[PDB]
RNA sequence: AAACUGCAGUUAAAAAGCUCGUAGUUGGAUCUUGGGAGCGGGCGGGCGGUCCAGCCACCGCCCGUCCCCGCCCCUUGCCUCUCGGCGCCGGCCCGAAGCGUUUACUUUGAAAAAAUUAGAGUGUUCAAAGCAGGCCCCGCCUGGAUACCGCAGCUAGGAAUAAUGGGGACCGCGGUUCUAGGAACUGAGGCCAUGAUUAAGAGGGACGGCCGGGGGCAUUCGUAUUGCGCCGCUAGAGGUGAAAUUCUUGGACCGGCGCAAGACGGACCAGAGCGAAAGCAUUUGCCAAGAAUGUUUUCAUUAAUCAAGAACGAAAGUCGGAGGUUCGAAGACGAUCAGAUACCGUCGUAGUUCCGACCAUAAACGAUGCCGACCGGCGAUGCGGCGGCGUUAUUCCCAUGACCCGCCGGGCAGCUUCCG
């Protein structure tokens, strides 16, 4: 369809000594013990990407239940305004994903950005706070997150959820 | 499409049998066609006679050429080329000696290793080469 | 030839749903079809409908609300025990907050949640969400 | 497309559609009273007759079957019934 | 569509919604029955009898007037056909084609049509045996078919 | 099994020439959810009576009950089995004491070795293990456990779903009483018939008028080509890039007239029509078949897809007969320029034609299984039907048409498109 054609078109276009010395050097976060995140706690806040929701529907996986199976802990999925906007732009064909996203257990958090691009918004939140887990199946987004220290990545492998850089994985699939 | 009837178990069972035989891994495993495919004839190691040392006879001081030897397998009489692990283990090995040979190079070939050689020498006179090199054992005659 | 009148009724409602129709005509009618449509209407998925009485198997005109995502039939009608009910929910229903599985049990035709309350199993008819 | 009410078709819409495709089926044929010429006896004749209809009084040919409708002889008069 | 022919058509009869006898019909149930008995003795099939009553006597449906079907009325009086009407006509057609085919060996088309007719005979005969209209030994034979009808 | 469901089949590996058709698989809608008649009691509304105005007094009518609650009654039948008959000629009739659906499914209950596994208790100094209750100068602390256990066979609760089941608007005979020919009782025979509803925008059959290069047999016409006979005239004709083999003064070629043989069916001829496909074109006659349309005719599920099996299958080719104009693989002759410019000419074997037997293959194409349902507009086109302001012909027979406009079906094809 031309929805497919417009999508591939969009993705193609996507790619003196007296003066005081001043410089912005952000401080290393105190939460991290080298590469280990100590303040990441058993209540996990997980930032869900838009394509993560759709592939969970294809794999017949409930969102909250499958995350609990992976971690054996209480998990709080989080939805940004950027991600919610992209689901709405998909249309009536993706109405099932839209209903799932508006779930009272989910955490609805605001964002005041310029633009709707949700990969940029999710990277910015990761840089600021270091308390989230990122759940996505997008490959280039996962490459960007891997450059940021102390942030685990949740993804779908076979018909189960999997986690990437988390020491307290416990009930996670083996290879 | 395939039949999706309630009383179709026999039809479904025949389809799955045919699909199994099209798997080349399934046919090879059940017919035993490739049990003796490897150069060792199904074994993990082999015994051979040291013929002569190609690397030493040539005068190139490469140290990658120098540790190549020719041996003849006792089981089937084939002639192969193997690596000696280190220069100076050649001194422990003489011609017409009996050695144990294992495979080498499934993972790959390192920098400074000659491609196309897929064997290495592990023991001589049933003594490991590292033990002889470290001075923990002596070669019986 | 036509072998499942319930399958044809659900497909035509599904296709009229996609195309933005306000009314759909389904024929032939059946009491299984009427009972299935009643279950969907109690949960707010279709709305009121009319049964036209010709002297040969009937017709139904259904009003549409635009709230239906997917309605379908399960063929053949598998026997479902109470222990198997949870497995069928996960395979057919995307969410645990909406959508229903329609069963024909010895106590009648009901949704799968009502069947669990009455402690009865039966045969699966279809689903809608 | 045009918006039509499936539950309430207009009279012009139903008389135009095929007889099997209406909401409730109805034939397009009818019965008529024909008055014979020469003797004025009345005979009931089907509109789409497939046989030659003779007047009972005098055995005069009243109609001859065709593909769609029976053609009536010259000089007879007819009325629709019911 | 057709069981053998590729074409699919929609030409058929459409019965009215109303099942009541019209007021202008002056014949009684008993009067219609004696007409059926008279025409059957003349050698007319039940399909042809219903056609005659519709065209001339204004009887749109015998079933609505008398409460019984034409074949059921004839069976009760004792005028039952030896063979079912649809089966009887199919056997008659096969005899005519076979008689034509014995004088024309080169008519490949007639040979092909004969196979199709015999297939419908086998399907129809199998159904009638299950309903016990025919004995469970009745068989259709080319030489026997001429004596059958 | 490391990284209830395999992924695909126009152009990328692939759906096989066509139809019929067996086993297997799958099958439209509805019913089997009884009928009656009178008396009561509650409930509401009004009237009256008796007592001497009545919560502190008893009686009696009437109307109604969204509609409750009692009380009684019909539910037909059948002869497969069994038990019977004081009944008639082995057969038949009768009462029954006989029979008057079954199963799948689902939810229970019994009966079903331990060990292992899950799980409860317990400081082996911890742990891997092991074990299978303790207290008192009856009684307390607790419960040293418990759960699972495919299918099939037993058991009993259940409304759905799906299998299964589901008389003559006739004839001759007798017997008993009561009456002046009548009536009322009653008794056995013979034929035919024995069935849930409807009538599917499921299927079959019949009927009506049409329609088509659909098929088979016979018949017939048309030029052309070839051969032959005769007549006129006189040197060439043929063929090629150029020529040459070949034919010609005993007349070639060309012109005229006539005769014979074998093939072929131009123009009209359309992206029109017909057939399962391969395929199908002169007139007329005959034989059988068919699509669609029309139908207030008939049957009543008779259906779909299909390994096995069967019929057909361009061209070429094989076997046996009959013919042989044209064309023509092969072969023999004559030549062989241009040139990446590249296969000619004369004669012409088998064949090409017909009648029988084989052979079963094609880019045998939409490089694209079948059946059913659903899912946009706009005009033309072929056939059938319906309605119509007007033009145009007319009906001994033969025939009732030609054009224009609106509508309805099934076809052959197009122009445009939303979502997918
Ligand atoms: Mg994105
Ligand atoms: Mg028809
Ligand atoms: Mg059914
Ligand atoms: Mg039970
Ligand atoms: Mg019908
Ligand atoms: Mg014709
Ligand atoms: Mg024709
Ligand atoms: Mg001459
Ligand atoms: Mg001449
Ligand atoms: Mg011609
Ligand atoms: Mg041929
Ligand atoms: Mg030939
Ligand atoms: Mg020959
Ligand atoms: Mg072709
Ligand atoms: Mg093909
Ligand atoms: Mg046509
Ligand atoms: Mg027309
Ligand atoms: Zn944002
Ligand atoms: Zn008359």
């Amino acid at each position: 369809g031309k929805q497919k054609k417009t999508r591939k078109y969009a993705t193609m276009k996507r790619m003196d000594p007296s003066a005081l010395k001043e410089r912005e050097v952000p401080q290393h976060p105190s939460c991290l013990f080298f590469q280990y995140n100590t303040q990441l706690g058993p209540p996990y806040h997980i930032l869900v990407d838009t394509n993560f929701i759709n592939f969970s529907i294809k794999a017949k996986l409930d969102l909250v239940q499958s995350m609990m199976d992976c971690l054996y802990a209480k998990c709080i999925p989080c939805i940004t305004d950027c991600v919610m906007a992209e689901i709405e732009k998909l249309g009536q064909k993706y109405r099932v994903a839209l209903r799932i996203a508006k779930d009272p257990r989910f955490e609805r958090l605001p964002c005041t950005h310029k633009g709707t691009y949700a990969d940029d918004c999710l990277v910015q939140r990761v840089t600021q706070h270091k308390c989230y887990i990122v759940a996505t199946v997008d490959r280039d987004l996962k490459r960007r997150i891997r450059k940021i220290p102390g942030v685990p990545i949740m993804y779908i492998s076979n018909h189960r959820y999997n986690i990437e850089r988390m020491p307290d994985d416990y009930g996670a699939p083996r290879f | 499409g395939k039949c999706r009837g309630l009383r179709t178990a026999r039809k479904l069972r025949s389809h799955r049998r045919d699909q199994k035989w099209h798997d080349k891994q399934y046919k090879k495993a059940h017919l035993g066609t490739a049990l003796k495919a490897n150069p060792f004839g199904g074994a993990s190691h082999a015994k051979g006679i040291v013929l002569e040392k190609v690397g030493v006879e040539a005068k190139q001081p490469n140290s990658a050429i120098r540790k190549c030897v020719r041996v003849q397998l006792i089981k089937n009489g084939k002639k192969i080329t193997a690596f000696v692990p280190n220069d100076g283990c050649l001194n422990f090995i003489e011609e017409n000696d009996e050695v144990l040979v294992a495979g080498f190079g499934r993972k790959g070939h390192a920098v400074g290793d000659i491609p196309g050689v897929r064997f290495k020498v592990v023991k001589v006179a049933n003594v490991s080469l590292l033990a002889l090199y470290k001075g923990k054992k002596e070669r019986p005659r | 030839v036509r072998m499942n009148v319930l399958a044809d009724a659900l497909k035509s409602i599904n296709n009229a749903e996609k195309r933005g129709k306000r009314q759909v005509l389904i024929r032939p009618c059946s009491k299984v079809i009427v009972r299935f449509l009643t279950v969907m209407m109690k949960h707010g998925y279709i709305g009121e409908f009319e049964i036209i009485d010709d002297h040969r198997a009937g017709k139904i005109v259904v009003n549409l609300t635009g709230r239906l995502n997917k309605c379908g039939v399960i063929s053949p009608r598998f026997d479902v025990q109470l222990k198997d009910l949870e497995k069928w929910q996960n395979n057919l229903l995307p969410s645990r907050q909406f959508g229903f599985i329609v069963l024909t049990t010895s106590a009648g035709i009901m949704d799968h949640e009502e069947a669990r309350r009455k402690h009865t199993g039966g045969k699966i008819l279809g689903f809608f969400f | 497309p045009l918006a039509k009410d499936l539950l309430h078709p207009s009279p012009e819409e139903e008389k135009r559609k095929h007889k099997k495709k209406r909401l409730v089926q109805s034939p397009n044929s009818y019965f008529m009273d024909v008055k014979c010429p020469g003797c004025y006896k009345i005979t009931t004749v089907f509109s789409h007759a497939q046989t030659v209809v003779l007047c009972v009084g005098c055995s005069t040919v009243l109609c001859q079957p065709t593909g769609g409708k029976a053609r009536l002889t010259e000089g007879c008069s007819f009325r629709r019934k019911q | 569509g057709r069981m053998h022919a590729p074409g699919k058509g929609l030409s058929q009869s459409a019965l009215p919604y109303r099942r009541s006898v019209p007021t202008w019909l002056k014949l009684t149930s008993d009067d219609v029955k004696e007409q059926i008995y008279k025409l059957a003795k003349k050698g007319l099939t039940p399909s042809q009898i219903g056609v005659i009553l519709r065209d001339s006597h204004g009887v749109a449906q015998v079933r609505f007037v008398t409460g019984n079907k034409i074949l059921r009325i004839l069976k009760s009086k004792g005028l039952a056909p030896d063979l079912p009407e649809d089966l009887y006509h199919l056997i008659k057609k096969a005899v005519a084609v076979r008689k034509h085919l014995e004088r024309n060996r080169k008519d490949k088309d007639a040979k092909f049509r004969l196979i199709l007719i015999e297939s419908r005979i086998h399907r129809l005969a199998r159904y009638y045996k299950t309903k016990r209209v025919l004995p469970p030994n009745w068989k259709y034979e080319s030489s026997t078919a001429s004596a059958l009808v």
